[PDB]
């Protein structure tokens, strides 16, 4: 039968988590000039040979209330923590994030990975070395990806339910 | 809004605050 597992993208504003999600999910790039409107998103695929049901919500308009985003707050079994490559203040802002997450779940041990997006870029500011270090620091794996290319999207999903699984019974 | 508060979600008491 089939699994859910409900994750959650967090990041600052322009890292591309609509890009990820959509990218993910519908299989193109999307690069818009307009903000993201916060959604949610339902993926069926097969992981590991478990049918898996994800239901993602790509977290935006950060500053304001949301209802959906506090019931995935509460509901949620993982998170991606994305910044972008090319944006140091970005790399700088997880930290707040990931305190936000341990302190709303009240738990060390939330399933989460690092995400540094936009891989495909030529004009990287922040090292690989300097978010695995984070992540080591974390005890969460640190994934590059690209919403542009696809490089590392499935990959970085595939591993946060890996994560889900390693933390509970599924 | 505070640094601490990212994303704003209604029960983190650290979010109902306003500097
Ligand atoms: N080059 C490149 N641009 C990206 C990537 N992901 C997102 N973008 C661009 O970054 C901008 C912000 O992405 P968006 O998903 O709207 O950001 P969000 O606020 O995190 O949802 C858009 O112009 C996207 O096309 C990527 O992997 N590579």
């Amino acid at each position: 039968s089939m699994t859910e597992y409900k994750l959650v993208v967090v990041g600052a504003d322009g890292v591309g988590k609509s890009a990820l999600t959509i990218q993910l999910i519908q299989n193109h790039f999307v690069d818009e000039y307009d903000p993201t409107i916060e959604d949610s998103y339902r993926k069926q695929v097969v992981i590991d040979g478990e049918t898996c049901l994800l239901d993602i919500l790509d977290t935006a308009g950060q500053e304001e209330y949301s209802a959906m985003r506090d019931q995935y707050m509460r509901t949620g079994e993982g998170f991606l923590c994305v910044f972008a490559i090319n944006n140091t203040k970005s790399f700088e802002d997880i930290h707040h994030y990931r305190e936000q997450i341990k302190r709303v779940k009240d738990s060390e041990d939330v399933p989460m990975v690092l995400v540094g997006n936009k891989c495909d870029l030529p004009s990287r500011t922040v090292d690989t070395k300097q978010a695995q270090d984070l992540a080591r620091s974390y005890g969460i794996p640190f994934i590059e990806t690209s919403a542009k290319t696809r490089q590392g999207v499935d990959d970085a999903f595939y591993t946060l339910v890996r994560e889900i699984r390693k933390h509970k019974e599924k | 809004r505070r640094r601490r508060c990212p994303l704003y979600i209604s029960y983190d008491p650290v979010c109902r605050r306003r500097r």
